[PDB]
């Protein structure tokens, strides 16, 4: 149904090529660079995104969210619309189709997990997160597609932006880095990875960083996340961090 | 608060140690300890938190509130804005706007009163009512941290400093006076400056901008307000002046010698096969520059001068007791000038008189009119004597306003500005001298 | 000034038909008022009720001359206020120029040597 | 003292003055006086949202301007020494 | 055409 | 330098408050010089202290006097001229 810009439901076993195909045949261009990211709404929090959708913009960038109406992505959707409002910007939100509060067959009309309206493009999973491994194999492909007017050798480009926590955070970070081409970037478990760029330090930078977290997980959890974080710091090449035009800067010294 | 964290049950109670941050006013403590990512933040838990604030002139902890997930559109309920108005409202700053209200009234500070009165014995635009509730009690920052989440944020500038301006002019006490014209200065910057930028940065939308009326903020637009506040400042900025100057031509090119339009108006078909170099079929052309402003003052300039000649030869060379065509034409054009005198005096009559120009102008017409009653009047030779002389004054009056066109003239307008001054001054020096 | 003119001409006489009379009338009103000795003051000697409006209106019309004698004065004053030494110093480059470009003879003798300039 | 009054600036007030002199013709209608008074005898007889919102953003623009002002001091030196 | 290639897709 | 101080000094005074402002300007000490402050300010011919916003208010309410120090001046003309008109309207006075 069309949420009323373009939302889909594609279950979990679909083609990342024909899912491209679909929304360059006749929805969007190539891409010349692509990214993807209640929160604390600090002035640096809120500054560092708008310089980022503002990079995205003038270099025509995809954005890719989680795309629901609670959190930091309702902001990263009403900073989209009021530029608009001010040579369009994308944004794609993925979701579970069951996770949805609300389903309507379809063109349908939906009005107030809730979804945020302001992204352009939207697409539903039908599982039953199951859209992690959807979004790694579609990032992994777009990064095996050539595009030779892109200044980038070869390939089109593709960052990582990491902002907040949790295990879904760790887990997506973990599964990018894993793609040696995808770069990451941060900006609690950014603290956490920050003062650690071999298991004390781990341990005590993230009891530090989320003290109820690392309460509520269990002992296994920790030595999961602990394995993760020493995966992803092994290839500290290709990580970035941001210190406490930057936001361009750090992208740029990424790529 | 480190007594009160460590208390076995106060631990949890994470509202109670932001009531105490609140009361003593610590910022930094607060966003650093009590506001993180543990717990989420809802508008409901945080509504008395931001009321109290409010009342007791928080602005840090106000802005704090609102970037943390707060939607002040929704706190703003009647009950609340109608609660506030009537307790939390100094008497002694209703008992200064009652004055101004009596003494110097407006168009704009009447509206205030009425908004204030409705929410005080019992809305469209509960922010617009909240930043005028900061800036009666010359809350500075509160009142900043209000405008910021304003829609029409340069015409709410004008606004607070035009109710400023007619609030300082009270004299019941002198300092509450000054710090409002102050706050009216600098918020009056602050307009200039954020539209200044707008200009800038685009042309067409901060046109659009600048005409267009709000959902009655005060019942007038950015520019209506400006003039209405003299603030000469706002309205003398290069984006004002050029959009002043588009309106003036039309759609005739701003850019192009005026000597070609002086020609063009003087030779009719040289317009459409030409120098003309519109900005935008031929009948359009041609139809556009007879729609012009400047091309209609031109002429009417030339048929102000050919009326006063004809004025001039009909009360000089041709006059008899009995009426004559010259001046049944000068009695059609003067009721012709009339009419749009009427005219003008039909929106804001009392502005309308309060100009200087239409004071001289207004005054004309009695006099010609007492005039040319007397003259009707043919048996009497005395009446026709007084007329005659009467309508000598009337020629006088009238060339004396002639000179009002210079205006238009960039060269030449700040000569008649000080011709004025000169006549308020040289009034009170020649009164001495008569005295003496 | 040739408002209050045709305004003395009303006064004066009623009305007029001959296109002489009436432009030398007129025409004196300015000289008359400006050497000194105007007729004006003989042109001033129901009329209890006609002289006061025209001796307030003159003195109205001597009080617009004195505001315009003061303007004048007033805008001089802004005008010659800032400074010329740099206007100046641009403008000999045209003084300058005019006889260096020239042939640097005097007129008296210059013509014969325009003379060889045609040839 | 008619030199006091002139010495001040009268660029700024004719500018201001010149509001008056457009808005009488821009509002009026645009036919001249001899063929006024057929036309007068003729007289006898949402959108919003989009300039606000680029308002807003230029609103931010410049509240980023202003603020940008604080990083001029040595605070910002201060904290990196400390 | 829309609808055909959605359903194609999936 | 001293007039200077005097002058910040009565300035933050009248600020802070109006009515004792005025008590001290006006109050006369226990024989200091045998004079106020206003007598030895105009005595000086310090122009720049008895032209402050505080001064020139307490001469203007003396000035003025019982009368309301806002109301229109016209209207006090009109009811200097008319006299029944004073004590049936326009006057407003600021205090039978
Ligand atoms: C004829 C009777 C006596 C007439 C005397 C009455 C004299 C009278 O009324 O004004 C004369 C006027 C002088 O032109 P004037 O030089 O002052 O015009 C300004 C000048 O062009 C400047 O260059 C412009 O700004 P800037 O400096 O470049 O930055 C400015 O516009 P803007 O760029 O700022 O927006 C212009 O306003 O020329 C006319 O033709 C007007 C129609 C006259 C009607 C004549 C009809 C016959
Ligand atoms: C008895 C009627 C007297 C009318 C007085 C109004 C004078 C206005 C003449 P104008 O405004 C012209 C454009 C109509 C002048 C500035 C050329
Ligand atoms: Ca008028």
């Amino acid at each position: 149904g069309d949420i009323q810009g373009k939302y889909l439901r594609l279950s979990c076993d679909t083609d990342s090529e024909t899912l491209y195909e679909l929304l360059t045949q006749h929805w969007h261009l190539k891409t010349p660079n692509l990214v993807i990211s209640n929160f604390a709404l600090k002035p640096r929090m809120r500054k560092i995104f708008s310089r980022l959708i503002y990079i995205a913009q003038s270099k025509g960038a995809w954005i890719l969210t989680g795309g629901t109406h609670y959190g930091l992505m309702k902001y990263i959707g009403e900073v989209v619309r009021d530029n608009t409002i001010s040579e369009n910007i994308v944004a794609i939100g993925i979701a579970a189709w069951g996770m949805v509060s609300n389903r309507d067959t379809l063109s349908a009309q939906y009005i107030m997990y809730i979804l945020d309206n302001n992204h352009t493009h939207l697409l539903l999973v039908d599982n039953g997160t199951v859209e992690a491994k959807l979004r790694n194999q579609l990032e992994k492909y777009i990064s095996e597609r050539t595009s030779q007017d892109s200044n980038y050798g070869g390939k089109i480009p593709i960052v990582c932006f990491a902002q907040g926590g949790g295990r879904e955070t760790l887990k997506a970070i973990n599964t990018s880095v894993k793609s040696k081409i995808p770069c990451v970037v941060v900006e609690q478990i950014a603290d956490v990875i920050a003062s650690l760029v071999t298991s004390s330090m781990v341990k005590e930078k993230l009891v530090r960083f989320l003290p109820r977290t690392v309460s509520r997980l269990p002992e296994e959890e920790i030595e999961s996340w602990i394995k993760w974080l020493k995966e992803i710091l092994e290839s500290s090449h290709l990580l970035t961090v941001i210190k406490m035009e930057i936001v361009s800067n750090a992208i740029s010294y990424a790529l | 608060y480190k007594a009160f964290s460590t208390n076995e049950q106060d631990k949890d109670n994470w509202n109670g140690q932001l009531k105490l941050l609140l009361e003593w006013n610590q910022l930094d403590l607060a966003s650093d300890e009590i506001f993180t990512n543990d717990r989420r933040w809802e508008s409901a838990d945080l509504q008395e938190v931001m009321f109290t604030a409010l009342i007791k002139d928080r602005p840090k902890f106000v802005r704090l509130f609102l970037e943390n997930g707060l939607n002040l559109q929704k706190f703003l309920t009647n009950e609340v804005l109608t609660e506030l108005f009537s307790t939390h409202f100094s008497t002694l700053v209703y008992r200064n706007l009652q004055i101004a209200k009596n003494s110097y009234n407006d168009a704009l500070l009447t509206f205030v009163w009425k908004l204030v009165a409705n929410f005080r014995r019992s809305t469209r635009h509960p922010l617009q009512a909240l930043f005028i509730w900061a800036i009666l009690q010359n809350k500075k920052e509160l009142s900043k941290v209000i405008w910021e989440q304003t829609k029409g944020c340069t015409l709410a500038a004008l606004g607070a400093s035009k109710l400023l301006k007619t609030l300082a002019k009270v004299k019941n006490d002198i300092n509450a006076a000054g710090e409002s014209e102050e706050l009216a200065n600098e918020y009056e910057t602050r307009a200039v400056e954020l539209f200044t930028e707008c200009y800038s940065n685009d042309e067409d939308l901060a046109e659009q901008l600048l005409v267009y009326s709000c959902e009655a903020w005060g019942g007038s637009n950015c520019l209506e307000l400006a003039v209405e506040a003299t603030d000469q400042h706002f309205i003398a900025q290069p984006g004002v002046q050029n959009f002043l100057s588009k309106q003036w031509y039309g759609e005739i090119s701003r850019d192009t010698k005026n000597w070609k339009i002086i020609l063009c108006l003087f030779i009719i078909p040289l317009v459409g096969c030409g120098l003309v170099s519109f900005r935008k079929k031929l009948l359009w052309y041609y139809v556009a520059f007879f729609t012009s402003p400047f091309v209609v003052f031109s002429w009417n300039v030339v048929f102000y001068i050919a009326f006063l000649l004809l004025f001039a030869y009909v009360l000089l060379m041709d006059f008899h007791s009995v009426p004559h065509t010259p001046e049944l034409i000068l009695y059609a054009l003067v009721f012709v000038l009339f009419c749009d005198e009427v005219r003008q005096w039909y929106m804001n009559g009392v502005n309308y008189f309060t100009d200087l120009w239409n004071v001289m102008d207004t005054l004309g017409l009695f006099y010609f009119i007492a005039g040319i009653v007397f003259r009707l009047h043919s048996s009497n030779k005395s009446s026709l004597y007084s007329g005659r002389v009467i309508f000598c004054l009337d020629y006088i009056i009238f060339t004396l306003r002639l000179i009002h066109i210079f205006t238009v003239s960039r060269n030449l307008g700040p000569k008649i500005i000080m011709l004025q001054r000169m006549l308020i001054d040289v009034f009170f020096f020649l009164f001495l001298f008569a005295v003496w | 000034m040739v408002a209050f003119g045709v305004a003395r001409q009303g006064i004066l006489r009623q009305n007029e038909q001959r296109w002489r009379w009436i432009f030398r009338s007129v025409i004196y009103e300015p000289y008359l008022a400006m050497f000194g000795q105007v007729p004006s003051d003989v042109d001033s000697t129901p009329e209890w009720i006609t002289i006061p409006l025209v001796c307030i209106y003159m003195l109205s019309t001597n009080i617009l001359l004195v505001n315009l004698l003061v303007a004048m004065f007033g805008y001089t004053v802004g005008i010659v206020q800032e400074n010329n030494d740099q206007v100046w110093k641009f403008q000999r480059y045209f003084l300058v120029q005019e006889y260096c470009n020239r042939l640097n003879i005097p007129f008296p003798f210059v013509v014969f040597a325009y003379f060889y300039m045609v040839v | 003292y008619t030199v006091g009054i002139v010495q001040e600036n009268n660029d700024q007030v004719w500018k201001f003055q010149r509001y008056f002199l457009v808005q009488e013709y821009c509002n009026r209608l645009n036919i001249p006086f001899p063929f006024v008074v057929f036309a007068y005898f003729y007289m006898v007889v949402n959108e919003d949202n989009e300039t606000l919102a680029w308002e807003g953003v230029m609103k931010e623009n410049y509240l980023v301007k202003i603020n940008t002002k604080a990083n001029d001091n040595s605070e910002e030196m201060r904290h990196r020494f400390r | 055409d829309l609808v055909n290639f959605i359903q194609a897709n999936f």
